[PDB]
DNA sequence: ATCAATATCCACCTGCAGATACTACCAAAAGTGTATTTGGAAACTGCTCCATCAAAAGGCATGTTCAGCTGATTCAGCTGAACATGCCTTTTGATGGAGCAGTTTCCAAATACACTTTTGGTAGTATCTGCAGGTGGATATTGAT
DNA sequence: ATCAATATCCACCTGCAGATACTACCAAAAGTGTATTTGGAAACTGCTCCATCAAAAGGCATGTTCAGCTGAATCAGCTGAACATGCCTTTTGATGGAGCAGTTTCCAAATACACTTTTGGTAGTATCTGCAGGTGGATATTGAT
């Protein structure tokens, strides 16, 4: 009866922009969504971490970033960072 | 109403990915970026893989992504292969390799 | 025909096994060494579920228990939840 | 009157085996050997059937690579032949012992 | 001149308990304080995540109770968890 | 007038224990007995290594414990050197031990 | 300030003594003279790991000094934790 | 004219350097080399003298356990002289690639 | 070489397990407008300790010499691979009931706030002591013979 | 065995670094007490989904045979250890300022609370299809000769 979240949906979403004619099965999804969980938790965990290391009360994007440096490999890490300020940016102007 | 997802152009839920950063206690406070900036990481790599693992299934000749599209997908990028280096895809099975010195000779 | 359980995982499970590891050549002594070797691995990711398990009251083991055993033991799962 | 010469077989298996992904332990006998060893912990136990199928997936996944750094162990000790000293080097090496 | 705590009085004590008759060099001492510092927050850790996981948000002395056994080995568990049950049960009875 | 460590018999600080778990956004909420258990706990582990620390001084004729003997404890220790098996004590040095065949004759 | 020294080939700092020296730490009896480089190479690989995470510490904390603490935090993350020097 | 046969002062310097704590690599160099590294990642950086001497003992700490895995995939190669080969071989087992 | 036994390849077909599609639905997030609380850059400056210079302590580089280790060669013998299938264990599916999970309740325990006290740190200036590093002097280890 | 070159182990000493000490003091603690909020145990209970088991499936225990691997024996070539030798580089101790880190003001930003709108999980019933599993026949691979 209660209701079980998934970020499947936005994987799915995210699934057809990439290959609009390729589908996915159940265990193919459960695996994705373990995968965002793990690094959110990865993300997340670092910068706790970074803030209490600096006694500051809040995760900003500046957290986000540094976590995101010291967790992905190089290159990973750099289009991350740009699709990460991107977002951002995009946010604040839109009205 | 419009979705800060759509606001900053995303698939994914940064009005969900905002909540589960205050229900973690990962600290006081949260920035109203923060959920952004992540949201679109998690975006980002989710797409590298389901790229990678689509390129997987079309070598196989499938359209349906399983779990042993991941797996190929994952250990053949140096990079998806670290960050996933202490992970376990379940029924992915393993890259075909065998050492040389194990094959017959010529 | 009275058998531990240990010897149920058997020669050729445990062949194939080291085939999908790229192994041609197994000596004899491999068959228990390895049994040995599961066993270890079995107690230490079980031992921590059901210590899962019993901090939530219940008699059953979850599958969210043995994926939380195996977070901690550095042996990170995907496919069965969290 | 054909037969085949050893280690043939063995490289058909290993190109098998490496393009599959089937668990290669009979559920059964895996599931009791989780049971009794449970049993030591706790009495009275029930398992989830996605949890017993989660532990031998971790676990058939841990063997395989196991077997992978136990083959370079014999490999190393210029043999082809895997052996108890190769599995003990490697779970050494990584820190189990 | 921002004061900078640490357990070494308390690591003192119960130093001068177990060998009433030896010192411990300040380097030692640094160890010893990095070693308490380490094990609490390894203990908080886990602590922390079994609640979230049975979505807890009170900490309390079950919750490390299960944290000690989860992190620490056999028979330092057995004799960590006497100690600290031992210690609420006289906590709880002292008022 | 009675702190909380008297209370509970305990050397170590409850008090601070305390706080530091309040702080370290370890959950919303924590319990009265926790900072106890805690407490206790974190005196246990430092007695059984000082402990042992004091007799691998006194092994070496000296009244004042430094790192060599903490490590000579520590390792010497199964359990000890389980949990802090991916842990190293600066100045500590390792156990003496040379393997078999590099000695010499036969 | 006038004037910056050029660091350039530091690794060899690390002289054959010393790497001896460290194998004996660890046991061992026989050198193959290859050793030498083979183990500059592993030795700067791991301090660029740890130096990395470690600048990248000082760097978010906004300083120009890398802290002993930046060096613990950063040995922590790569599981090698160290006692002794604050954490 | 005297002389010790090949080996005896190998052993005896084990015997010495497991005995004590010092560290094995000199100072400045290993400082330098820090430095270097550092500034190839980043400008205008300083040093907490602290910092330096927490990378020098987490480095000797990290390169003396390698050998000790690399001494045991020599030994396990039936040699007694450590070659790149053990060392790329702990290093493939630990994990480290 | 050739010859044949068997494994492997590709194409085509087909039923259904497992995918996508769908609408109600409703409930529970997520977003919208209003009032409150709080955090941390900027501006400033004391002051720790980092970078950077000269003199003294000893470890490094280099060439020579040959002991003994490594790695090639060979080879006997032992040990694991391959083999056929009836036989016994696992798999598949059928069915009660343990327990897990959903819900509501209410109180013991936790958060909040406000004086009140205690204590753990430091700082200043003093005062004590374990032991590292020097000496010489007696005993072990090692290697030539 | 014997001799002797060299390392190792004591023991005893002595400066002094670094440790234990203590008196002044204080800000930030922890403690105490009273008011208000609520988390989670506790208790009933509904429905999965888990253990059990009968019938249907099919993988493995068996022992025999011998190819080919592992490991012992042997040996030459040469790498790496030991050591003597000349001196360069590091170590140790004593003097300038970049930058860290500690105080304070102030607004830009996050919290809170309540409200109003939608989205996303489920379930319902049905809707749809990619592909595992089987066929047939052409060709590759392996092994005997
Ligand atoms: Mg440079």
């Amino acid at each position: 009866k209660t209701r079980k979240e998934s970020y499947a949906i936005y994987v799915y979403k995210v699934l057809k922009q990439v290959h609009p004619d390729t589908g996915i099965s159940s265990k193919a999804m459960s695996i994705m969504n373990s995968f965002v969980n793990d690094v959110f938790e990865r993300i997340a965990g670092e910068a706790s971490r970074l803030a209490h290391y600096n006694k500051r009360s809040t995760i900003t994007s500046r957290e986000i970033q540094t976590a995101v440096r010291l967790l992905l490999p190089g290159e990973l890490a750099k289009h991350a960072v740009s699709e990460g300020t991107k977002a951002v940016t995009k946010y604040t102007s839109a009205k | 109403a419009k979705t800060r997802s759509s606001r900053a152009g995303l698939q994914f839920p940064v009005g969900r990915v905002h909540r589960l950063l205050r229900k973690g206690n990962y600290a006081e406070r949260v920035g109203a970026g923060a959920p952004v900036y992540l949201a679109a990481v998690l975006e980002y790599l989710t797409a590298e893989i389901l790229e990678l693992a689509g390129n997987a299934a079309r070598d196989n000749k499938k359209t349906r992504i399983i779990p042993r599209h991941l797996q190929l997908a994952v250990r053949n990028d140096e990079e998806l292969n670290k960050l996933l280096g202490r992970v376990t895809i379940a029924q992915g099975g393993v890259l075909p390799n065998i050492q040389s010195v194990l094959l017959p000779k010529k | 025909v009275l058998r531990d359980n240990i010897q149920g995982i058997t020669k050729p499970a445990i062949r194939r096994l080291a085939r999908r590891g790229g192994v041609k050549r197994i000596s004899g002594l491999i068959y228990e060494e390895t049994r040995g070797v599961l066993k270890v691995f079995l107690e230490n990711v079980i031992r921590d579920a059901v210590t899962y398990t019993e901090h939530a009251k219940r008699k059953t083991v979850t599958a969210m228990d043995v994926v939380y055993a195996l977070k901690r033991q550095g042996r990170t799962l995907y496919g069965f939840g969290g | 009157p054909h037969r085949y010469r050893p280690g043939t077989v063995a490289l058909r298996e290993i190109r098998r085996y490496q393009k599959s992904t089937e668990l290669l332990i009979r559920k059964l006998p895996f599931q009791r050997l989780v049971r009794e060893i449970a049993q030591d912990f706790k009495t009275d136990l029930r398992f989830q059937s996605s949890a017993v199928m989660a532990l031998q997936e971790a676990s058939e996944a841990y063997l395989v690579a196991l077997f992978e750094d136990t083959n370079l162990c014999a490999i190393h000790a210029k043999r082809v032949t895997i052996m108890p000293k190769d599995i003990q080097l490697a779970r050494r090496i990584r820190g189990e012992r």
